[PDB]
C-alpha cells in the first residue's frame, strides 16, 4: 500500500514490466532488463518518484545521461569513439581546424 | 428600412465583418483570447525587435549544427550588447503637461563616429508609480549624419513629426600676416519621413547669434528648442550657461524663428524676453539637464547621470531608469560561453542603485476582515516633507499569506525637515484615511544610515526592515530594457529550439529547450539547484491574474500573464518528445521500437492523469430568450470553460500510439 | 566589420590634414560617404543571404521529390510480387489441366 | 503533471464540443441573438420576435445540436403551424 | 535612404575646406558624382526587385 | 598604425583591449616654417563575434610633452588592468 498502485498502468510503472503488451512481441531477456532499468532511471531523474538521492544524481553518469548514456547505441558509440578514434576520424572536417 | 443607429454603433457590429459574422472566426478569436499558448509561434511575433529578425533569417536554413547556432547567438549577443551600452544625451516632452503625452530620448553609442538612436515613451500608460513595460519603445537608428559640438543635439516635435536640431562647429584660420584660428557654427535641422528614413539636414547660419553670446572657451552654448502650440513655428533660442535659474531671468536671449517651409527669421529682443520669461525654468544649468515641453503661454522632467553609471529620469518624487549596465557585467559570463549566458545567476546580475536613497522591506499583514474590509485592494503611499500630496509607490491585493515587498525609497537632495525624511503609510478599504503618526517614518544621519522613528506606529505593518547593507537591486524584467531582456533570455532559446525541431536535430533541440525549462533539474558547480524554470518572470509568476488581458494579440495577453508562456514551453517539450518517439518508431526493428516506447512513456508521465469530466452537470437546457437575459450584463454566467482541445489531443495521440506499440501495429495501424 | 571599418575611417577623416599657412583640408562629407557605403553594402549582403536561403529551400524541395519517386518505386515493386503470386496460381492450374 | 501545475483557472471545465461550453455554437447563437434582437423597434414589421416567434422559444440542448434533421421538414413545420394559426 | 545620404554629402561638399592664404578646395563635381552613384544604385535595386 | 611599434595588449573586464600610440606631423610657423609632431593614444577592443570595435582617440600631447623624450625615441608605455576596480592604468 505504500505504493499507491491503482490500475494496470500504475502496475506497469511500478514493476517496470509491460503487462498489457500482446504476446506477439518477443524481446531478449537482457534487452528487456535494460529497458526496465532505463524506465526506472528516467522516472527517478524527473523526480516523478518521491525523492532521488541528490548526491547520486550529481554523478557524471547522470550528467551525461540525456547526451550519451540514456540510449545504448549512443553509449556504445561514445565508448568506441573513446577507444577507437581511427573509425571516426574524417580528414575533411576537424575540430580546431585552422 | 431602418436599423437602430444606436445598436449598430456597438462594438459587436463594428467587429462584425472581421470576427463575428462567421462562427469559426468568432470561436478562433474567443479561444485566442482565452488560450494564448495555442497561437504563440516563436518564429514570428508582433513587436519583434530588428535584431531578433536578424536572428531568425540567420538561423533559418536546411543544415543546423552546434557551431552555426553558436556563431549566430554570438552575433545576436554582439548586436544586443551594442544596443544596450548606449547612453542618453537629451530628451523632449511632447505635451505641455507632464501627466500625458510622449517623451522622446536621444542616445549615443560608444563608437568614435557615433550612431544616434531615438527612443519614445508614453506617459499615459504609466500608472501606480511604475512605467508599463509595453509603454517603452525600442531604439531606432537615425540614418542621417549627426556630428554635434559637445553633443549639442536636442530633439523636438513639430506638427506631430519628429525633428532634430544639433549644432555643428568647424575650424577656420583668420589671417592677422601672423596666422590665427577661429570657429564657425551651423545649426542643422532634420526630420524623419513616413517610411522611417531621415530627410537631409538643412544648414542654418548662426555665427552672428553665437558671436553675440560671449561664450567661455570650449563651452557649449545653451540651446533651447520648443514647438509652439497653435502657430507652426520652431522656437530656437540660444542662451548662455548659468548655474541658477535666477540668472536666466535676465539673460540676453538670442534666438531665431524656423517655419514649416524651413524659411527662417530672427527673434526680436522684445519677443525673446517673453519666450524667456514664460519658460525660463526649462533651461539646463551647469548643474542640471532638463527636458523641454511644448511652449506655453511642478519642476520639469530631468535627466541625472549618476556617478555609479546609472542614468535615470526624475520628475518630483519619481525616478525611472534609462540605461542598463547588464551588458557591461555580462562579459565575464560570456567568457565561459552560452551555457553561462543563459544561466540563472546571470539573470541576477545587480543593477547599481539610481539616485540617493535607501532600500526598505515591507511585509504586508494577512487578510483579516476586521482590519481589512471586503475589498482586498491596498495601496502603499509615500510622503515627503515638502508636504505636497502623498504619492503611490505600490498597489496590490491583500493575500491571506504575507507579501514581502522590497522598495527603493527616494530621498531628497535637501533635508527639509529635521525630525523625519520620509513617511510611508498603508491604506486599504477599511481604513483609507491616513493618520499623522500612523505609519513608519524614516530619518537619515550624516553617515547615511536610515532608522525607523520610534514616534511612528507600525501596528498595521507586519514588519518593516531597512536593508542598510544593500546599494543595488536585481536586473529588471519590467523596466525600459524589459523588451530586450525577454528578447534574449526566453524568446531566443525558444526560437532556436523551434528551428532545430524542423531539422530533426533532436539532441541540440533538447539542450536549447532545456535552457528555458528542464524537468530533470539544473546542476551548478556540481550541485542540484532548487529552481525548476530558468527564467525569472516565469519562476515568479506562479498563478494567473485575477483577470486576463483583453487583446486580440496572443503575445500581449501572454506577456500580461506569463503563466501562459510556461504552458507554451511545456507544449513544445511535449512536441519534442512526441517527434523523437515518432522518428524512432519509423524504424521497425525490435530494439528501436522499445526506444519509441520509452520516449512515448517519458512524455506520458509528463502529461500525467488525463482529466475526468462529468458528462452531465448543473446545466439545465435553458431557453434562448432566458439565456439571452442571463447573459446580458449590466457568457461565463451560464456557459462553462472547456479544457484546451490541444491538450486533450496530446492524450489522444499518445494513447493511440501506445496502443499501436502494445499491439505490434505500425504507426498507420496496419498489421 | 565593414560598418566599423567605414565609420572608423569617417571619424579619422574629419580631422584637418594640411597645416601651417594653409589650414583645413577636412572632407566634410566623409560621414555621409561612409553611411552610403555601408547602406549600399547592406543590400548586397541581404541579397547573398536570401540566395543562401533560396538554395536551402531548393535542396529541401528536391528531397521531397525523392520521397515521391522512392514511394512510387516501392509501390511498383510491391505490386509485382502479388503479380508473381497470381501467375504461380495460374501455372498450378495449368499443370492441373495437363 | 499538467493539472498539478496548470489547473485551477476554472473551478469546473467541460469537454470539447459539449453544449455547455462557452465556445459551443449554442453560446454563439445566444451571444449573437442578444445583439440581433434589438436591430429594429418592436412596432416595426421587420422585428425579429414578430418575424420568427418560434426562434425566441428555441430550447438550447445537446439534442438540438446533435440531431441533423432535414431543413425542408423544418420549413414545412413552420409554414404549416403558422397556417394552422391564421 | 541612399539617395538622401548621397545628396547630403554632395551638398556638404561644395563648401570650401582650405582657408587662410590658400582658399577653395571645394570639389565642383560632387553633385554629378552623387547623381551618378544614386543612378547606378537604382539599376542594382531594380534588378534585385 | 603605431609609432615605433608601440602597441601593447591588455585584458580589461576579461575582454581583450589594444593600446597603441599613433604619431602625426604638423608644421608650426616661426615666418620661417618649422615642424613638430602630435601623439594620440588609441584604444580598441574585440567584440563577441571576433570583430574589432572602432579605435577611440585619446589626447596625450600634454603628457608626452612633459616627457622630455630623445629624438625619434618611443616613450615607455605601461598598460595594466586593475584587480577589483575597473580602470585601465595607462602610464607613460
Amino acid at each position: 500500500a505504500a505504493a499507491a498502485i491503482k490500475s494496470r498502468d500504475d502496475l506497469y510503472q511500478y514493476l517496470l514490466i509491460d503487462n498489457q503488451v500482446s504476446a506477439a512481441i518477443k524481446t531478449t531477456r537482457i534487452a528487456e532488463a535494460i529497458a526496465s532499468i532505463q524506465l526506472y532511471v528516467n522516472r527517478a531523474l524527473e523526480n516523478v518518484e518521491e525523492n532521488a538521492n541528490s548526491g547520486v544524481i550529481s554523478r557524471q553518469f547522470f550528467i551525461d545521461w540525456d547526451k550519451y548514456n540514456k540510449r545504448y547505441s549512443t553509449w556504445a558509440g561514445v565508448s568506441q569513439l573513446v577507444y577507437y578514434p581511427e573509425n571516426y576520424i574524417d580528414p575533411t572536417m576537424r575540430i580546431g581546424q585552422t | 428600412e431602418n436599423a437602430n443607429s444606436g445598436v449598430i454603433s456597438r462594438q459587436f457590429f463594428i467587429d462584425w465583418d472581421k470576427y463575428n459574422k462567421r462562427y469559426s472566426t468568432w470561436a478562433g478569436v474567443s479561444q485566442l483570447v482565452y488560450y494564448p499558448e495555442n497561437y504563440i509561434d516563436p518564429t514570428m511575433r508582433i513587436g519583434q525587435t530588428k535584431m531578433m529578425d536578424a536572428l531568425l533569417q540567420s538561423v533559418s536554413q536546411s543544415q543546423l549544427n552546434a557551431d552555426t547556432v553558436e556563431d549566430a547567438f554570438m552575433s545576436y549577443l554582439t548586436s544586443f550588447e551594442q544596443v544596450a551600452n548606449l547612453k542618453v544625451i537629451s530628451a523632449y516632452h511632447d505635451n505641455i503637461n507632464n501627466d500625458q503625452g510622449l517623451t522622446y530620448f536621444i542616445g549615443l553609442s560608444e563608437t568614435d563616429a557615433g550612431e544616434y538612436y531615438w527612443r519614445s515613451v508614453d506617459h499615459s500608460k504609466f500608472n501606480d508609480g511604475k512605467f508599463a513595460a509595453n509603454a517603452w519603445s525600442e531604439w531606432h537608428k537615425i540614418d542621417c549624419p549627426i556630428n554635434p559640438y559637445k553633443s549639442t543635439i536636442r530633439p523636438v516635435i513639430y506638427k506631430s513629426r519628429l525633428y532634430l536640431l544639433w549644432l555643428e562647429q568647424k575650424e577656420i584660420t583668420k589671417q592677422t600676416y601672423q596666422t590665427e584660428t577661429d570657429y564657425r557654427y551651423e545649426l542643422k535641422l532634420a526630420h524623419i519621413r513616413y517610411d522611417g528614413t531621415w530627410n537631409t539636414p538643412i544648414t542654418f547660419d548662426v555665427n552672428k547669434k553665437i558671436s553675440e553670446l560671449k561664450l567661455e572657451k570650449n563651452r557649449a552654448p545653451g540651446l533651447y528648442c520648443a514647438g509652439y502650440q497653435g502657430e507652426d513655428t520652431l522656437l530656437v533660442m540660444f542662451y548662455n550657461q548659468q548655474d541658477t535659474l535666477d540668472s536666466y531671468k535676465n539673460a540676453s536671449m538670442q534666438g531665431l524663428y524656423i517655419f514649416a517651409d524651413m524659411a527662417s527669421k530672427d527673434m526680436t529682443p522684445e519677443q525673446s524676453n517673453v519666450y524667456r520669461d514664460n519658460s525660463y525654468q526649462q533651461f539646463d544649468t551647469n548643474n542640471v539637464r532638463r527636458v523641454n515641453n511644448r511652449y506655453a503661454e511642478d519642476n520639469a522632467l530631468t535627466l541625472h547621470h549618476n556617478e555609479n553609471g546609472a542614468q535615470y529620469m526624475q520628475w518630483q518624487s519619481y525616478r525611472t531608469r534609462l540605461n542598463t549596465l547588464f551588458a557591461r557585467q555580462l562579459v565575464a559570463r560570456a567568457t565561459t560561453g552560452i551555457d553561462t549566458i543563459l544561466s540563472m545567476e546571470t539573470q541576477n546580475i545587480q543593477e547599481p542603485q539610481l539616485g540617493k536613497g535607501f532600500y526598505a522591506t515591507f511585509v504586508i499583514p494577512p487578510y483579516n476582515l476586521s482590519t481589512h474590509g471586503d475589498e482586498r485592494w491596498f495601496k502603499l503611499y509615500i510622503k515627503h516633507v515638502v508636504d505636497n500630496n502623498s504619492h503611490i509607490i505600490y498597489s496590490g491585493q491583500l493575500t491571506d499569506t504575507n507579501i514581502n515587498i522590497t522598495l527603493f525609497i527616494p530621498l531628497d537632495d535637501v533635508p527639509l525637515n529635521q525630525d523625519y525624511h520620509a513617511k510611508v503609510y498603508m491604506t486599504f478599504k477599511k481604513s483609507p484615511s491616513d493618520g499623522t503618526w500612523w505609519g513608519p517614518h524614516f530619518v537619515r544621519d550624516d553617515k547615511g544610515i536610515v532608522t525607523i522613528n520610534p514616534k511612528s506606529i507600525l501596528t498595521h505593518f507586519e514588519s518593516v526592515n531597512v536593508l542598510n547593507n544593500i546599494s543595488s537591486e536585481p536586473m529588471d524584467f519590467s523596466g525600459a530594457n524589459s523588451l530586450y531582456f525577454w528578447e534574449l533570455f526566453y524568446y531566443t532559446p525558444m526560437l532556436v529550439a523551434q528551428r532545430l525541431l524542423h531539422e530533426q536535430n533532436f539532441d541540440e533541440a533538447n539542450r536549447w529547450l532545456k535552457y528555458v525549462w528542464s524537468p530533470s533539474g539544473y546542476i551548478v558547480h556540481g550541485q542540484i539547484q532548487n529552481y525548476q524554470w530558468n527564467v525569472r518572470p516565469l519562476l515568479e509568476d506562479t498563478s494567473w491574474n485575477s483577470d486576463p488581458l483583453d487583446s486580440v494579440d496572443p503575445d500581449a495577453v501572454a506577456q500580461h500573464d506569463p503563466m501562459h508562456y510556461k504552458v507554451s514551453t511545456f507544449m513544445r517539450t511535449l512536441d519534442l518528445l512526441i517527434a523523437r518517439g515518432d522518428h524512432a518508431y519509423r524504424q521497425l526493428e525490435r530494439d528501436t521500437l522499445n526506444e519509441a516506447k520509452m520516449w512515448y512513456m517519458q512524455a506520458l508521465h509528463l502529461l500525467g492523469d488525463k482529466p475526468y469530466l462529468p458528462l452531465s452537470t448543473t446545466w439545465s437546457d435553458p431557453r434562448l430568450d432566458r439565456a439571452a437575459d442571463i447573459t446580458t450584463q449590466n457568457l461565463t454566467d451560464l456557459f462553462l470553460p472547456q479544457i484546451n482541445e490541444v491538450m486533450m489531443n496530446y492524450w489522444q495521440t499518445l494513447a493511440q500510439r501506445v496502443y499501436n506499440l502494445r499491439h505490434n501495429l505500425s504507426i498507420d495501424g496496419q498489421p | 566589420a565593414v560598418q566599423a571599418s567605414r565609420l572608423a575611417g569617417a571619424a579619422a577623416d574629419l580631422v584637418p590634414n594640411i597645416f601651417g599657412f594653409a589650414g583645413g583640408g577636412s572632407r566634410w562629407g566623409a560621414i555621409a560617404e561612409a553611411t552610403g557605403y555601408v547602406m549600399e553594402f547592406s543590400a548586397n549582403v541581404m541579397n547573398t543571404e536570401a540566395d543562401k536561403i533560396s538554395q536551402s529551400e531548393t535542396y529541401r524541395r528536391r528531397r521531397q521529390e525523392w520521397e515521391i519517386q522512392r514511394n512510387n518505386a516501392e509501390a511498383e515493386l510491391k505490386q509485382i510480387d502479388a503479380q508473381l503470386k497470381s501467375l504461380a496460381v495460374r501455372r498450378e492450374a495449368a499443370v492441373l489441366q495437363k | 503533471g499538467y493539472n498539478n501545475q496548470f489547473s485551477g483557472r476554472a473551478s469546473q471545465y467541460v469537454a470539447p464540443g459539449t453544449v455547455s461550453s462557452m465556445f459551443s455554437p449554442a453560446a454563439y447563437l445566444t451571444e449573437l441573438y442578444r445583439e440581433a434582437r434589438n436591430l429594429h423597434a418592436s412596432d416595426s414589421v421587420y422585428y425579429l420576435d414578430t418575424r420568427r416567434p418560434d426562434l425566441k422559444s428555441m430550447a438550447l440542448s445537446q439534442q438540438n445540436m446533435d440531431i441533423e434533421l432535414s431543413t425542408l421538414s423544418l420549413s414545412n413545420e413552420l409554414l404549416l403551424e403558422s397556417i394552422k394559426t391564421e
